[PDB]
RNA sequence: CAUCGGUUCUGGCGGGGGGAUAAAGGCCCAGGGAAUGUGGCUCCUCCGGGAGUGUUAUAGCCCUGGGUGUAAUACCCUCGC
RNA sequence: AACGCGACGAUACUACCCGCACGUUGUAGACGUAUAAGAAUAGGCUCCGGCCUCGUAUCCUAGCAGGCGAUUCCUCCGCCGGCCUCGAAGUGGCCGUCGGUAAUUCGCGUAUUGCAAUUUAGACACGCGCGGGAUCAAAUCCUUUGCAGACGACUUAGAUGUG
């Protein structure tokens, strides 16, 4: 348990019921949310029973009147994560509403999220909570089968991306060695004392 | 029933590399190369004895043992196919139209490709583009025969059922129109 | 059924004029409780011999404890229970350190392979598998098989559900 | 079957207080017939039902048997 | 110069009322600590005096910051979560806010 | 024909295999009850390492990379404890990595605050000549 | 896709100039004024660092183009101005195109050719408000009917308590937004050839 | 019939449109193309060769 | 080589074995010493 | 804030009793036995290990009776701080 | 989308920008509100030696809410300027100047807020003030138009002209 400014979660891997339970326990409860890389989310089960989900949705409409008070089919899949979200918040309320402005979602990670660390919550990844064997698809698969748009714009970002991380790992890297290299250096040159003082202090 | 140990083995030839890392396997031989995929099934690579490639499952079910005899199946088609070859021997017939088969291949793709002509007397011409790794040559020896040559058993047998389908006959009677292109031999190329 | 117990339970009918000293039945009841153990007791007296709890009088209720519960064993239940299509005879075979568990294990089993309740089932035989020879069943043979030893692939780590953010993404290999 | 892109009408597995009463009622009516037919049964039943016996897998049956023979020639002489 | 901090509280978060699925009862409140996840936890912070800390409008006193004082009484739950009562109850739109637990009054 | 494979290399649970149980004692592997659970002993003369003779469920417990050789199955606590010290179990767990991290924990949490500040001082001593140690080795290149 | 940057040219004409104003006679014209300045303004370091702007970050390259509408007999001067994409090439290309084109008339025969099928864009004639009978091409009600003939007898016969929007209803008819595909060019005659 | 969104129906226009439109469309394409042409050929900081910076958020404000 | 014909015309199929799981649990002899205690009992 | 009273929630510590005077278990004493057979011996090998034989040897286990022992501990009940 | 967004042009004032001067100004709620690999999970990481349950980690963390003067150190931080760099809703890197700075040790000051009472302290936005720098715009009514039109709305024209 830990109070943050916010909390930038990876959504890759997850799935999508347990992590829209989990973050919208953390709205109400006070915590400022973003949730990034929704195209990656998880769903248990065979890619048809959600394609066959959305479309028993896309099936629901206003009859004399699609264009106001009908159920609105986002198609992304920040989109559809929000709506998984904003099911499980009393949002016609004004604290539903609040809790609600306190979350962000997008697609991929656009700055100045990438450079921010992402954590991962447990209690919704798949490799920890499927068996294995069972099967899985994939949010953005069903976004791009249902007619969201940008699949390719967000996978040439994301290439974009991973590259410029890649550069900045090796400069960490570099980083790593130097620092490794400096404890060794000054080890000889640190007072006795204080080395075994902080040694048994476990430090 | 959980079973707690199951196994297979797999032999290796002498002269067939074989590289397994993540369920990935290469396998390299005196024909070439071929790589699989084979992250979709649970299964521990091993090397029990030397030529000797192990397979292992834990705590699995009746299930999951079974996929092994598969992943043994892939991995020994595989080795047959970089060692000898795969070969499929085709023929085509006709009663009155002859049917004309000319073999090309693609500079830009390197592909092979084949044109069908006079199905029947159709004006249409059929257009079938082979998967890569699969060589056709019309035969010498026999006449009205072609013949798919490749390393992949998946790829050559795919190209012989593409090639049986595109010449479909429709809307006649079936015991009086045997006109067509066959499988008649499946072998290898050694 | 919950933390059971073996009881041994001795009762009698009630000494008359006619039978100054009537014969004791004596069982071994499963029980979570001694109020159970009688209450089974009676049950099955009225089932078989006719004797009712009003007529007679328990003599002993005495524990029975496992003589070497730090002894891994093999045990032969046979045991009946009832469907709506009626009794069926049922041998199974479970690998524990003592009878009670062996017979927890059994109703566990027989809920979540058969949805039998307590009620409908008769425990009928609990033998310990003196030899391994006289183990039948494939899942207990695999058990005793020589030099075993297995790796645990895919172990989910143990992780406190109250730290719901983790910086790094954990490993299933230990 | 399309099913897949093109689902039909769902149904509901909400219920109707209607439906549920009714059914209700319904099961409480065939209960009560069942005990009026079974008392006005005219098929014929064992004063003994058939016990199944001692299972063949159970390994310790033939001493069983030599149990039941020892304690029927027990009986026997006491008797 | 210094450059540390100056907090000698621990923060919390004002959750909700006591309450059933429907009803609920403003007169004591439901706070989580931070850090405090088991009822072994809270017990430490039980009598505690904690502060609802917030801002007005109008400068009264030479301030405008008011606060609601009130007190630790006992667990709640199993996940550390703790009961409180003040003088009086807690704004509801203050579901969300923070608060300040206090080491004081100390058994230490 | 050679053949290259990597996989993953677990380690077993078997007989003489050490396991570290959530309370940081350990006990070596008698029998294999099924796939869940064990019987297990810790005959060690510390305390903090010792554990009773009993069935220890596999999802409560951590492979130790200690094996005791040459264990009988179902060997009972006086042959068991031979084998233990014949065998030095407790130094191979004080040399291995898990207890070095269960030493830090333990020093780390028995720390006061005078304790504490000490700590920060001679870390910002010893902070000081790393920095120097960094600067000149990032000055050099 | 997002509009990233714009450069314009230095000489923009009055006709559109127009376009930028609803009250152009009582203006004081300046628009543009400041931004013709930065050509000169260092050499136009501000138009060669948007242009390279558009060269290394963009895809899609439009130029901004304008119509001569004094040439027409048309009363109106202020001009029509829109986006026209460069198609082919590279980003570089486009760009450079662009910059080359910019101050400089372009005729309809170098983008268009005889014997080629275009699609036309344009909004209708308007009609105003309409009823269903010419609205729609419903059927007309028989004669003297009661309240009304040209005109839908049911409009919501049926559930739900709702008026459908498939249901013909009177409104605005004409002035819609068409693309209209398909139309061959017959001839694309010259202005001075005086037998086109 | 066959309807305009027909398999076949969509195989007969990519091939008409390979084979057959395809070159005059190309050739037009580059008479045009050349007239144009004809008609439009008729530090880094202080240079603007270095893209520097021009003369509702994304984040919670911090 | 392979002298015998395969039904499906697959002739580099490997000679399979039966698929029995449990297979190595019992010992033959042992299976012959409970075929004869339990023809007995019966 | 301290010292109290009433009601109540919660944590820890010192004792007593019961049962097969818990059952186990450790260490000794006296018997008996077997394999998922230790050591040894024999035969095959891919030299890694298999197969057979037989009762503790260069590992151990199981069953019975006895001693330490009114042992400890679990569980239940109970007197207090 | 009339409560989604972008680019561009011209922007008169009490309008715009810069420096500081504070708010009986506001905000679902600052108090160290510190921390970027990617990828796999029947496999990974690496400095290539080895290492991997574990963020129970790392950084930071002392001084009137943190002074003054030394001793001593060349470590860390901040603002500007130059060169590069960053377009997914655009910002970081290097160098240079200047300012600050216990890694060691010491002297002088702290009291009286009286035994606790938010520790009034941060960020963003808004407003009133000065002292400077920069700029002199549009829209609507009205007349007209008929590519439009129930009325509004819409396409036009009205400043010297191809009116």
């Amino acid at each position: 348990s830990s109070f943050e400014s916010v909390v930038v979660i990876d959504g890759k891997g997850h799935l999508l019921g347990r992590l829209a339970s989990i973050v919208a326990k953390q709205l109400l409860s006070g915590q400022k949310i973003v949730v990034v890389r929704c195209e990656a989310l998880n769903i248990s089960g065979e890619f048809f029973r959600a394609k066959l989900k959305y479309h028993a949705y896309l099936r629901k409409m206003t009859r004399y009147n699609p264009t106001r008070g009908g159920p609105f089919h986002f198609r992304a899949p920040s989109r559809i994560f929000y709506k998984a979200v904003r099911g499980m918040i009393p949002h016609k309320t004004a604290r539903g509403a609040a809790a609600l402005e306190r979350l962000k979602v997008f697609e991929g990670v656009p700055p100045p999220y990438d450079k921010k660390k992402k954590m991962v919550v447990p209690q919704a990844l798949r490799v920890l909570r499927l068996q294995p064997g069972r099967k899985y698809c994939t949010v953005g698969r069903l976004s791009h089968e249902v007619g969201w748009k940008y699949q390719d714009v967000v996978a040439r970002l994301e290439e974009r991306r991973k590259a410029k991380g890649a550069a900045y790992y090796e400069r960490k890297k570099l980083a790593a060695r130097q620092l490794s290299e400096a404890k060794k250096a000054a080890a000889a040159k640190v007072d006795p004392k204080v080395s075994e003082a902080l040694a048994a202090y476990g430090y | 029933m959980r079973y707690i140990h199951s196994e297979e083995t797999i032999p290796v030839p002498e002269n067939v590399k074989v590289s397994i890392k993540s369920r990935l396997v290469t396998v390299e031989g005196p024909r070439g190369k071929l790589q699989k995929d084979l992250s979709h099934i649970a299964v521990n690579f091993s090397v029990v004895k030397k030529g000797v490639i192990g397979l292992e499952i834990h705590h699995g079910s009746r299930k999951d043992v079974a996929a092994l005899r598969t992943v043994r199946t892939i991995i020994n088609n595989m080795i047959i196919g970089v060692t000898k070859g795969f070969k499929y021997k085709m023929r085509y017939v006709y009663a009155h139209f002859p049917i004309n088969v000319n073999v090309e291949k693609n500079a830009e793709t390197g592909c092979y490709e084949v044109e069908i002509r006079n199905f029947i007397g159709e004006k249409i011409v059929r257009k079938v583009v082979m998967a890569p790794g699969v060589e056709v040559e019309i035969s010498k020896a026999q006449k009205d025969e072609l013949i798919l040559s490749g390393n992949s058993l998946e790829a050559v047998s795919q190209s012989a059922a593409d090639i049986q389908q595109i010449c479909k006959v429709r809307n006649k009677d079936i015991r009086k129109f045997l006109d067509g292109i066959y499988v008649s031999e499946k072998g290898n190329i050694v | 059924m919950g933390r059971l117990q073996e009881y041994q339970v001795i009762g009698r009918h009630l000494p008359t004029e006619a039978n100054p000293n009537p014969a004791l039945y004596r069982m071994r009841i499963f029980a979570p409780n001694e109020v159970v153990a009688k209450s089974r007791f009676w049950y099955f007296l009225r089932g078989l011999k006719k004797v009712k709890k009003a007529t007679g009088e328990i003599v002993s209720v005495n524990v029975i404890s496992e003589k070497h519960p730090l002894k891994v064993k093999n045990f032969g239940i046979w045991l009946r229970y009832d469907s709506r299509s009626g009794t069926h005879n049922m041998y199974k075979e479970y690998r524990e350190t003592s009878r009670v568990a062996a017979v927890e294990a059994m109703y566990a089993d027989m809920a979540a392979r058969h949805r039998a309740r307590f009620r409908s089932i008769h425990i009928l035989k609990v033998v310990e598998l003196e030899k391994t020879e006289d183990v039948k069943r494939p899942y207990i043979k695999q058990l005793v098989a020589k030099n075993l030893s297995f790796p645990l692939p895919h172990r989910v780590p143990k992780i406190s559900t109250k730290k719901i953010f983790s910086a790094k993404r954990p490993s299933t290999f230990s | 079957a399309g099913t897949i892109n093109k689902p039909k009408k769902p149904t509901s597995k909400r219920k109707t207080t209607r439906l549920r009463a009714k059914i209700s009622k319904r099961a409480a009516e065939k209960k009560r017939k069942e005990r009026k037919l079974a008392r006005k049964n005219p098929e014929w039943r064992s004063k003994l039902k058939k016990d199944p016996g001692i299972p063949n897998l159970f390994p310790y049956k033939e001493r069983l048997l030599q149990q039941i023979e020892e304690e029927r020639i027990r009986r026997k002489e006491e008797l | 110069p210094s450059e540390a901090g100056h907090r000698l509280y621990v923060k919390g978060r004002h959750l909700s009322y006591q309450r059933g699925r429907r009803n609920t009862h403003p007169k004591t409140s439901l706070i989580k600590i931070e850090g405090v996840d088991d009822t072994a936890a809270a017990n430490f912070y039980l009598g505690k005096r904690v502060a609802y800390v917030y801002r007005a409008q109008k400068e009264v006193r030479g301030t405008k910051i008011r606060v609601i004082w009130g007190k630790i009484t006992r667990p709640h739950g199993n996940s550390g979560v703790v009961r409180a009562k003040f003088t009086h109850p807690l704004p509801a739109r203050s579901f969300g806010a923070s608060v300040r637990i206090m080491l004081y009054p100390s058994s230490i | 024909a050679e053949i290259n494979v990597e996989a993953t290399s677990w380690r077993r649970v078997e007989v003489g295999r050490v396991l570290k149980l959530e309370n940081g004692s350990l006990a070596a592997i008698v029998e294999i009850i099924d796939h869940k659970r064990v019987l297990a002993d810790g005959p060690s003369s510390d305390p903090k390492l010792a554990t009773p003779r009993g069935i220890v469920p596999l999802s409560r417990a951590l492979l130790t990379p200690i094996v005791i050789p040459k264990l009988p199955r179902g060997a009972r606590t006086g042959a068991v404890k031979k084998a233990w010290e014949a065998y030095g179990v407790d130094a191979k767990w004080k040399e291995t990595n898990w207890a070095k991290k269960q030493l830090q924990q333990e020093r780390r949490q028995s720390l006061t605050d005078f304790d504490r500040f000490k700590v920060m001082r001679l870390k910002k001593q010893r902070r000081f000549e790393e920095r120097k140690a960094l600067a000149k080795i990032k000055a050099a290149a | 896709l997002r509009s990233l940057t714009t450069v314009w040219a230095e000489h923009l004409s009055d006709e559109v100039k127009r376009r930028f104003y609803k009250n152009w006679y009582k203006s004081k014209k300046k628009a543009f004024t400041k931004y013709a300045k930065k050509y000169a303004e260092n050499n136009g370091a501000s138009i060669t660092r948007e242009l390279e702007r558009i060269k290394k970050y963009c895809t899609v390259v439009r130029v901004l183009a304008h119509t001569q509408i004094r040439k027409t007999p048309l009363k109106q001067k202020k001009a029509h101005l829109m986006e026209i994409q460069i198609n082919g090439g590279s980003v570089a290309d486009k760009v450079e195109f662009g910059r080359s084109l910019f101050e400089k008339p372009v005729t309809i025969d170098t983008i268009f050719e005889k014997d080629e099928m275009i699609d036309v864009i344009a909004v209708t004639k308007g009609h105003g408000f309409v009823g269903v009978t010419a609205r729609w091409g419903t059927k007309k009600l028989p004669r003297k009917t009661h309240k009304g003939l040209r005109k839908v007898a049911c409009i919501g016969a049926w559930h739900p308590s709702h008026v459908q929007w498939t249901v013909a209803r009177a409104g605005q008819m004409g002035y819609h937004h068409r693309t209209s595909v398909n139309h061959k060019i017959y001839r694309i005659g010259k202005g001075d050839d005086e037998a086109n | 019939a066959k309807s305009a969104r027909a398999s076949r129906i969509k195989e007969n226009h990519q091939r008409f449109k390979k084979n057959i439109a395809g070159p005059v469309e190309a050739a037009r394409l580059e008479r045009l193309s050349a007239k144009l042409m004809a008609i439009a050929q008729a530090s880094g900081v202080k240079s603007g060769k270095s893209i520097g910076r021009k003369d509702s958020s994304i984040v919670f404000p911090m | 080589k392979n002298l015998g014909m395969r039904k499906n015309g697959q002739v580099w199929l490997p000679a399979k074995k039966a698929f029995r799981p449990t297979k190595g649990l019992t010992s033959w002899e042992l299976r012959v010493k409970k075929r004869q205690e339990q023809a007995a009992m019966k």
